[PDB]
């Protein structure tokens, strides 16, 4: 009935912790591999795709990684459907900030107020909670770059390079051993090309499975700017690295 | 008084998906087998339409919708769960653009905003999702034409040719034989009748395979003879007699 | 692996009294699980077996057995009693990157 | 919403929300403090192993309450930075109301106020949030040390530590610290810290933190190679045989 | 867990268990009803048991009416069964307050569905297995027929009925549509089309009945009536003297 | 396990929850209460079960009458006899605010029904679990409906409850042989007594005692009345001079 | 397995009730022993409440409502603290609006749908609490029997509680005796009395722990303790 | 009078051949003591301008609800929007509450970036639908530039031509008006870029 | 498991009865009402060595003139704050008086027990009804000192001497003979601490232990550290004089 289906999924398990925040991992296991880096220039987003095909259209091209400001994007890790909610949410909130100071807001003031979106599910309501793990990147006058990643369970923490999906801890290794205080925006594409070819199972890499977008400082002036990369320029990118496939 | 079950659906499983989700594509296995395609030249959205009684008319029954002129849309699986969308759609639409602005958002945000409410149904405690996956095109402003495949988790798939129904990984393969720069309106409705119609079996007539073209705009469909400061409702459906035409054709 | 749910069907109270956990290995025992394995091992004289010991992730006895089989059948092919350094790390990363997962959780 | 409760009441007393809520603090970081005469010092650790952040740009542990009081503690992250900022109106409730700051004895109340809610009424779970609340009084340079139970219970404290394996750190502190005899230099409180800290996390000093809380709103966090200063002083005469 | 005795979930098979043992007995009623469009009018016939001397044949109906033009077949549960004819009811009367035109049977039909629909939503509150079948006369139009399923659907049908014997009468019937090619019927005289709908309902019974043993009904052009016990008793000594 | 006792929200092969079936046997165990459709009239009876000489008769009437033109009578449990009676008059009450007339009996079986057939949809509701007797005199004429446990109401020239409810109603059909529309209903309330006598011979244990409220279409044109002095020994010395052992 | 039929709250058993009113029913006797009867004109309730300890005392069931009428509750009273206060302002709210003398009817028929809507409605536990209210009324004293399955009823007189039925029947032959004669309200009390003596098997006849109410046509109602028993023990 | 014209000022737009000309004051304060010198209320997002009339609770605090849900468009859509398009949710915010809306008629002038026609927009105070092909503004002191620019502007003008049209024209209508004055500023809309240009007037 | 609603085979909730075990897990109290003032007191035993007694309360103060106590987790302890000290202002507020004990502990039973599964008016969301043992004790105006408790289950008795807390089978079997009309205060301090030294494991310490005293004019007064060693001492020259 209404009790002996209900289990309290949301309450203390008998193992000392919460079962959704447990398998939700093998969820973001399941969910593509995104690899963020913050160079000196700029940050670094790379993404993968679920099944991708020939007549697969890539116009807007983002799914797993979007862009809150000029200034700060975000990028996710799970199902897309249930970030979307969060998606626009964080914008609402960041719209709030326009109404409030009329300024740019830093990322680490929208990182924990998401976190008790889904942590007040479990609080109370007996709701459940995402299993999409958020990965936040933005600008700062202050601290520089800023380039952090939450999860499921409510934990933020700094990263220079992050990395989430499949193979976590294989990705993460080459990364750190391979880390350079000093990298440019083309020194830490080429770090990632090859690492994201490791992650899966496909035949090296190609520009129709690979989802981009950086930001830098400046165009034609020297600062607050960011464009999403299409995907033709995505192939361009793969002759100018010098990584064919 | 009502409502007093709180609690969510079905918890993970040692899977990591959900298998609410996982058991909602065996409707869509089991249901009507739709399709569609993008020839940059019109949108054409044909299906099929299970009769399993001869007293049954099929003229009331009508799986293309229409929520807005230029966008059209049709499902797959259960019936009466895409029904009921269409008149939760045609009230967030009410209340989205459509009256903020003078014209509805694209396609590609506006089915965002109602399959945000599909996943919606995924989450909050008491309601169940559906068993239904939605294969929704339209016209767009800059993008030109737009087609869009709709699980019942909400995530949009931005395709160019595709099937879902019963038989749908043969009746895909097909598809992606058959491409090029650009394609016409006509060949949509040949390709389609080569691949829908030969993929199943039992329904020969028009009456039991509904089909609707996207791109054409006939003046009688306006309604008024003043300035037209826009084309029309592009969106066109055969009727009976102008279905069983096109299976003439080949 | 969990005896939890299992155990107060069975064990009863004073019949059978053990409780013994995996613990995660300190500075001192790492040593000693990894140094006694070598002594009947040959390896380079200029590797030190404490360098990998200082920062490593939950690597026990059970790990420990197939970096010493990997690097040892890598040296091997060439037909020698020594491992060299490469093959030190290379056994390591697949291990951990196979069986060795952790939670995501930090902080805390 | 929920009209039921989240929490069921134990025969013998043994409930299956106080059992792990304690727990959540054994698989989290230690959090080490001891008290002093005109200060308090509260230490910490990280259990990330490779660190790629800074520790200004990601903040752990650190939270504040009044201008002169930090507060420090480690049960959770999530549920524990939601009483944090419930204090924190609750601090400010006491300068739109009292107008003067608030003593640390409510500041503990306060915390286990918002849990006492959480084991009685349902429709809301409780934490395993266990604080070690610090800081003093207005016009009094007396620090105050209170263990925060998630069952509600607390306790005046001075060595008391909460973590991994944080009984038997205490256990050093036992002795060879005296709670009458309490230390008067401030660097005294860091020497005894020290050489607990190093019980736990043992190597990898990148994720040992120390925070020391002073008056007229001083806050000086300690670096790495004020650390290793100390850990010389502990292998000179105890490696020595008289 | 797992089962849906209590709760509703998605079973392995694609098919809910609740929508089963609705789908399933529609028949413990045991009770049988036919519907048939004419011309310019409806006739419908339902078959009536009366089980006791008390019972007053009056109050006992599985048609009611719900607006001037409208019609209703209802077969199920009795203590269910008015559970949609009084919301339906409700719902005709919203129909004039909130336009001021008579209920369109494309509206009344989908209103019922999508409202048993949202109980697939809802695991706390039961939806109703019984059949409905909402029957009427349009102006523009004619005759239509839609039979609203419990799971939600609903489509034209030129006829219908209940039972196990449906697919028996079906038969019979598309003989007859399939050589003229029509949908409802096109003979007027709607008084030897009563009699034209219980030659069918004879050939799966077997049986006669007396006046107070069948419920039947005519939907004419912007009327709905009941016949009383004098005009059904008629048409049943009528019909032996044709055939 | 089963669930149809469980559960009243789920559906049943035979159309019937075993929940529902439950609610049978509640009735059935009660006291026996018939019910008498004439031309002149309707009239109720009811039986008080005496289980100690500490019970006082004349006392307890489980005879609810709404206003005085319309009649009802339970059976089974107490509270959900009761409950009804609130429910029905508050809506008599409705009826006059709004209409400013009388309800007829038609009128008020369908707030009857709407009841049951609610309580059976949610799972938290717990349904009724006993049967309903009700009638009176309105503008049209004499009518009588009887309630069931599962909801399902229709027209009943009698109506019989508790232990023998089919054998009580066979010495109904005999006086509808006798009078085809019933015609003098005054001798249908010495019949009455006749027929709970018939109950009398299996059932009896203890001191019986009988109480019949009832309203007519001639006498009373809508008004109520009560069965006393002369006119209650008289029914009850009728049922015993037939069997005087 | 009896957590279907007995733990769920609108499940119905095989025979047709709930098996949460069969607990209810038990809690009379787990609880104090009472003695009440009606003589008409006067009216007279005897209720003896054990301690849990020598040096302990107990605690009062019997409410006070007013003059003309009043109420002693058996078995426990978990709920009663709220239910009985909530029906003492439901005395005084009929007083001091619909001017009612609030007979035993009206007082036992909205108590009987009261602990039927928390097995009705779901989130809520049932009573089962037994109350034996007395009152005043122009057609004299009424006593009203109220049993967790919300029986409505009157009787001449009831003991219910631990051992109590030798007190019920035994008193059945001399009842009529006791109503007809009035006037004399001590001889009626010590009717009540040697009721105490048949309900106690095991040890003697108390004094503080014995209670005894008292309420009448001139005479208001009141409680007697102490000194007041004195003549009565 | 009217509580949003304690402050005064006026926002003129109009329309010439491949261009649009709109223009506003500096002037700031309250009734006939001014306070904000560098006040302007043309605000801009997109390639189109929106000019804003009345009181600074409705102008500058309302401003942070225009940018709202323009961001949320420049978030989610990453595109223009017709001048067309904007001004419903101007006109629908005005009327959501009837009891208490806003009293600040905008003005709206910009460029199509698809078709590259000229079009203006922007109502009054209650959201009269008012469009034209000339000019459109908005205020108290509206009512003089409703027959300035009838004497004054000529179809199919230069930029050049139409800068000199609304200038003069401004220049003039605030040192009639008391709630306008203390400088003009003016916007030349092209296709891509916008040409600032200040202008020197009567002081006092 | 299941429904909170579930009862005892004899009627009774399972959080009630199953409430007295969490009284021995807490501190042994025994508070006594003699002719002169009222002691209290309670044992705060160790739980470490550095633990400091000095900023934990155990005996708590809802008035003046009386006194409360706690034996049990302390997070109950606190829903009294707002409740029984409320409840004692709330009298002042309105009758300006001091509140009868007798009165005061009924008053309080109505705010200290509510609870149940869920209802809309009155709040039952409280789960467990009690985890603590409070002591309620006082003057009243008109009898005099008053020496009541608050059960884990929610009721309430007159106590002439009540023990509570783990040892309270042990204490409170010799406390029939100990307490009597005679005692006084001078004579029921040391008779406290020479209980205790049988109940509390440990050594009698000043920090293992907290007393109080309730009198009619100064009001409710802590024995500090200082006065507690003083009856420490005093008790160990009594009991060596004993023999």
């Amino acid at each position: 009935g209404s009790r002996r289906y209900d289990s309290r999924t949301t309450i203390f398990s008998p193992e000392g912790r919460l079962y959704q925040v447990e398998y939700a991992l093998e969820s973001i296991s399941h969910a593509g591999t995104a690899i963020g880096i913050m160079a000196s220039d700029g940050i670094v987003l790379a993404a993968e795709r679920k099944v991708t095909s020939t007549l697969l259209e890539q116009d807007t091209s983002t799914e797993k990684l979007y862009k809150l400001n000029d200034k700060i994007a975000v990028a996710v890790a799970g199902l897309t459907a249930d970030a979307e909610i969060l998606i626009n949410t964080a914008r609402i909130h960041a719209q709030n900030y326009l109404k409030t100071y009329n300024e740019d807001i830093p990322v680490e003031i929208l990182v924990r107020r998401l976190s008790d979106i889904k942590q007040g599910y479990t609080q109370h309501g007996g709701l459940r909670p995402f299993g999409v793990s958020f990965i936040y990147a933005g600008y700062d006058d202050r601290y520089g770059y800023q380039l952090y990643t939450s999860n499921p369970s409510g934990n933020y923490t700094g990263w220079k390079a992050i990395s989430v999906g499949a193979n976590t801890s294989a990705a993460q290794t080459l990364l750190q051993m391979d880390y350079k205080d000093d990298m440019k925006v083309d020194d830490a594409i080429e770090l990632a090309l090859k690492t994201l070819s490791k992650t899966t199972d496909s035949s090296a890499l190609t520009y129709d499975r690979l989802e981009f977008a950086t930001i830098r400082k400046g165009a034609n002036d020297g600062e607050v700017y960011q464009k999403i990369f299409k995907p033709q320029e995505i192939k361009d990118i793969l002759v100018k690295t010098g990584i064919t496939k | 008084m009502t409502d007093r079950y709180s609690f969510s659906l079905t918890t993970f499983s040692p899977s990591g998906k959900l298998g609410q989700i996982d058991y909602a594509l065996t409707a869509v296995k089991q249901g009507v087998t739709s399709l569609g395609i993008k020839a940059t030249n019109g949108v054409v959205i044909a299906t099929e339409k299970k009769s399993s009684s001869p007293l049954a008319m099929s003229e009331t029954l009508s799986k293309v919708s229409l929520l807005t002129p230029d966008i059209g849309a049709v499902y797959s699986g259960m019936g009466p769960d895409y029904r009921v969308l269409v008149d939760k759609s045609r009230k967030v639409a009410h209340t989205s653009y459509k009256r903020i602005y003078g014209e509805y958002p694209p396609t590609k945000l506006l089915v965002s905003e109602v399959a945000k409410i599909m996943q919606e149904a995924t989450q909050s405690g008491g309601v169940r999702p559906f068993g239904v996956s939605l294969l929704i095109a339209g016209h767009d402003e800059f993008n030109g034409f737009s087609l869009y495949q709709v699980d019942p988790s909400g995530s949009y798939f931005p395709w160019k040719a595709t099937a879902i129904g019963k038989g749908s990984v043969a009746a895909k393969t097909f598809l992606e034989k058959r491409w090029n720069d650009e394609l016409e309106l006509e060949d949509a409705i040949h390709i389609a009748l080569l691949t829908l119609k030969e993929s199943v079996e039992g329904e020969f007539n028009g009456d039991t395979i509904e089909l609707a073209i996207i791109g054409d705009e006939n003046p009688d469909l306006l309604g008024y003879t003043g300035i037209p400061t826009d084309k029309g409702p592009r969106f066109r459906k055969l009727t009976s007699q102008e279905i069983n035409d096109r299976l003439e054709a080949l | 692996n969990k005896i939890e749910t299992l155990d107060p069907a069975l064990i009863r109270p004073g019949r059978i009294d053990r409780k013994i956990l995996f613990e995660n290995p300190d500075l001192s025992t790492k040593k000693k699980i990894l140094g006694i394995h070598t002594s009947k091992m040959n390896l380079s004289e200029d590797v030190n077996l404490e360098t990998l010991v200082t920062t490593k992730d939950d690597l026990s006895g059970a790990d420990i057995q197939a970096m010493c089989t990997e690097a040892g059948l890598l040296a091997l092919r060439e037909r020698r009693m020594q491992v060299t350094a490469e093959d030190f790390k290379q056994a390591k990363e697949r291990v951990m990157k196979n069986k060795v997962e952790e939670n995501l959780e930090g902080l805390y | 919403g929920y009209d039921r409760a989240l929490s069921i009441f134990s025969p013998d007393g043994h409930i299956f929300q106080v059992e792990y809520a304690l727990e959540a603090v054994k698989r989290g970081t230690c959090a080490v403090g001891v008290k002093g005469k005109n200060c308090v010092v509260l230490g910490c650790e990280r259990r990330s192993t490779l660190k790629l952040q800074d520790t200004r740009i990601t903040p752990s542990k650190v939270s504040k309450i009044d201008s002169h009081v930090v507060l420090s503690f480690s049960g959770l992250n999530a549920d524990s930075r939601i009483l944090i900022e419930k204090a924190r109106v609750e601090a400010q409730s006491h300068r739109l109301t009292l107008e003067d700051p608030v003593t640390v004895e409510y500041l503990t109340r306060y915390v286990a106020g918002v849990q006492q809610r959480y084991t009685q009424s349902g429709g809301v779970r409780p934490f395993g949030v266990s604080t070690l609340i610090a800081g003093f009084d207005p016009r009094d340079d007396e620090p105050k040390l209170y263990q925060t139970e998630p069952s509600g219970i607390y306790s005046s404290w001075s060595a008391q530590t909460i973590g991994r394996n944080s009984k038997t750190v205490r256990e050093f502190l036992e002795k060879n610290y005296d709670r009458k005899e309490p230390p008067a230099t401030v660097e005294e409180c860091v020497k005894l810290t020290v050489r607990s800290l190093l019980e736990v996390v043992q190597t990898g000093a990148k994720n040992i933190e120390i925070t020391v809380v002073k008056p007229d709103s001083d806050i000086v966090a300690l670096s790495s190679e004020e650390i290793n200063q100390y850990v010389t002083q502990i292998e000179q005469e105890k490696q020595e045989q008289q | 867990a797992g089962y849906d005795r209590h709760i509703t979930i998605f079973s392995p098979e694609g098919r809910l268990y609740q929508v089963e043992y609705a789908f399933k007995a529609t028949n413990q009623t045991n009770i049988n009803s036919l519907a048939v469009r004419g011309k310019d009018c409806t006739v419908v016939i339902s078959q009536k048991k009366v089980p006791d001397k008390l019972l007053d044949p009056t109050t006992v109906s599985y048609i009611f009416c719900i607006s001037r033009t409208i019609g209703m077949v209802v077969n199920g549960p009795i203590p269910d069964a008015r559970n949609a004819a009084l919301r339906a009811k409700a719902e005709a009367a919203e129909f004039r307050y909130k336009y001021g035109y008579d209920m369109p049977c494309d509206v009344l039909a989908k209103r019922m569905a999508n409202l048993s629909q949202i109980y697939t939503q809802r695991a706390y509150m039961r939806p109703l297995g019984v059949i409905l079948t909402f029957v009427s006369v349009d102006e523009e139009l004619g005759p239509s027929i839609y039979k609203t399923d419990p799971a939600g659907y609903y489509v034209g049908y030129k006829a219908t009925a209940t039972g196990p014997k449906q697919q028996e009468i079906t038969t019979n019937l598309e003989n007859h549509f399939k050589k003229s090619k029509i949908d409802h019927i096109n003979e007027e005289s709607w008084e030897k089309v009563v009699e034209f709908a219980i030659t069918h309902m004879i050939d799966a019974l077997g049986t006669e009945f007396s006046k107070n043993d069948l419920e039947v009904g005519v939907a004419t052009k912007d009327k709905f009536f009941t016949l009383s016990a004098e005009n059904i008793e008629e048409r049943l000594v009528a019909i032996a003297e044709q055939d | 396990g089963t669930g149809y006792d469980l559960s009243n929200s789920v559906f049943s092969p035979d159309g019937r929850n075993f929940q529902v079936e439950y609610a049978v046997k509640a009735v059935e165990n009660g006291t026996t209460s018939i019910g008498i459709k004439c031309n002149d009239g309707v009239v109720f009876a009811v039986e008080k079960l005496i289980t100690s000489k500490l019970l006082v008769p004349q006392k307890n009437v489980k005879i609810q009458v709404v206003d005085r033109h319309i009649g009802c009578v339970y059976s089974g449990l107490i509270p959900d006899g009761r409950h009804l009676v609130n429910r029905g008059r508050e809506e008599a009450a409705s009826f006059k605010k709004l209409y400013k007339t009388p309800i007829p009996i038609p009128a008020f079986a369908d707030r009857l029904g709407q009841y049951v057939q609610a309580h059976t949809l949610y799972n938290s509701v717990r349904p009724f679990g006993v049967s309903t007797i009700f009638g009176g005199v309105d503008k049209n004429g004499a009518h009588l409906y009887m309630l069931e446990p599962s909801g399902s109401y229709w027209g009943y020239k009698g109506a019989a409850t508790g232990k023998g409810r089919q054998s009580a109603k066979a010495e109904l059909e005999k006086l509808v042989d006798h009078h085809p529309e019933g015609l003098s209903a005054r001798e249908a309330v010495k019949q009455a007594a006749k027929i709970i006598y018939l109950a009398h011979e299996d059932n009896k244990e203890k001191d019986f005692e009988l109480e019949i409220s009832w309203c007519s279409l001639s006498e009373t044109n809508g008004l109520h009345k009560f069965v006393k002095g002369d006119l209650l020994q008289e029914a009850i010395d009728f049922a015993q001079k037939e069997i005087n052992g | 397995f009896r957590n279907n039929y007995d733990g769920d709250t609108v499940t119905f058993s095989p025979t047709g009730r709930l098996f949460q009113v069969e607990y209810a029913l038990e809690a009379i006797k787990q609880g104090s022993v009472t003695v009440g009867l009606r003589s008409n004109t006067h009216a007279v309730l005897v209720a003896l409440k054990r301690n849990a300890d020598e040096l302990s005392s107990y605690q009062k069931k019997i409410i006070k409502c007013d003059e003309h009428m009043g109420l002693s509750l058996a078995g426990l009273a978990p709920d009663a603290r709220v239910l009985s206060n909530y029906l003492r302002q439901q005395c005084n709210y009929s007083s001091l609006v619909f001017n009612r003398k609030l007979a035993v009817e009206r007082a036992g028929h909205l108590l009987c749908d009261k602990a039927q809507k928390n097995t009705q409605s779901y989130g809520g536990r049932p009573y089962g609490v037994g109350l034996l209210i007395i009152g005043y009324d122009k057609s004299g004293a009424h006593l009203l029997e109220f049993q967790p399955s919300g029986n409505v009823t009157e009787l001449y007189g009831t003991a219910i509680g631990a051992r109590s039925q030798g007190a019920k029947t035994y008193l059945e032959r001399t009842l009529d005796t006791f109503i007809k004669i009035d006037g004399n309200p001590d001889e009626l009390i010590k009717a009540g009395v040697e009721a105490i003596s048949q309900s106690l098997r095991d040890e003697s006849l108390t004094v503080d722990n014995l209670s005894i109410a008292i309420v009448g046509k001139d005479t208001p109602f009141t409680i007697y303790d102490g000194e007041a028993v004195a003549k009565y023990i | 009078s009217d509580p949003s014209s304690i402050n005064g000022g006026i926002v003129v737009a109009m329309t010439g051949k491949d261009c649009v000309a709109i223009a506003c004051d500096l002037r700031l304060g309250s009734q006939s003591l001014g306070v904000s010198n560098k006040f302007e209320k043309i605000f801009h997002y997109g390639h189109v301008f929106l000019g804003i009339t009345g009181l600074a609770t409705d102008v500058t605090t309302l401003n942070e609800m225009f940018r709202y849900k323009t961001n949320l468009y420049k978030l989610k859509e990453e595109r223009a929007i017709e001048p067309e398009t904007f001004t419903q949710l101007v006109s629908s915010s005005l009327y959501e509450r009837r009891f208490g809306p806003y009293f600040v008629g905008p003005v709206v002038a910009g460029i199509n970036s698809k078709s590259g026609k000229p079009f203006i927009a922007g109502f009054d105070l209650i959201g009269c639908i008012d469009e034209a092909k000339d000019f459109i503004v908005s205020g108290t002191a509206s009512d003089q530039l409703f027959g300035m620019c009838e004497s004054l502007y000529e179809p199919n003008l230069e930029p050049e031509d139409l800068f000199e049209t609304i200038s003069q024209a401004l220049l003039n209508a605030a040192d009639r008006d008391a709630l306008s004055g203390w400088g003009a500023v003016v916007y030349i809309i092209k296709k891509d870029e916008v040409v600032k240009r200040y202008l020197k007037m009567r002081q006092d | 498991d299941r429904g909170v609603s579930t009862f005892s085979p004899e009627g009774r909730l399972f959080q009630v009865e199953y409430s007295l075990e969490a009284i021995k897990l807490g501190s042994t109290a025994i508070g006594i009402a003699t002719k002169e003032g009222v002691v209290l007191g309670v044992e705060k035993r160790a739980t470490s060595p550095l633990l400091e007694s000095d900023s934990i309360e155990k005996i708590v103060e809802i008035d003046r003139h009386i006194g409360c106590a706690m034996s049990g987790l302390t997070a109950d302890a606190r829903s009294m704050i707002e409740h029984a000290r409320t409840a004692a202002v709330t009298h002042n507020l309105y009758y300006d008086e001091d509140i009868n004990v007798e009165s005061l502990t009924q008053s309080v039973c109505d705010l200290a027990l509510r609870f149940g599964e869920g209802a809309s008016g009155e709040e039952r969301l409280m789960s467990r009804p009690f985890g603590v043992a409070l002591l309620i004790a006082g003057h009243d105006a008109d009898d005099g000192y008053q020496l009541f408790h608050a059960e884990p289950s929610g009721t309430f008795y007159r106590y002439n001497a009540k023990a509570i807390g783990s040892g309270s089978e042990g204490a409170q079997a010799e406390l029939l003979n100990e307490w009597h009309s005679s005692l006084t205060l001078k004579e029921a301090e040391l008779l406290v601490l020479k209980i205790l030294k049988q109940v509390m494991e440990e050594k009698l310490d000043e920090n293992n232990a907290q007393l109080s005293c309730i009198t009619k004019q100064d009001g409710f007064k802590i024995y500090d550290n200082e006065k507690t060693a003083e009856l420490i001492k005093e008790l160990k020259e009594k009991e060596a004089a004993e023999s």
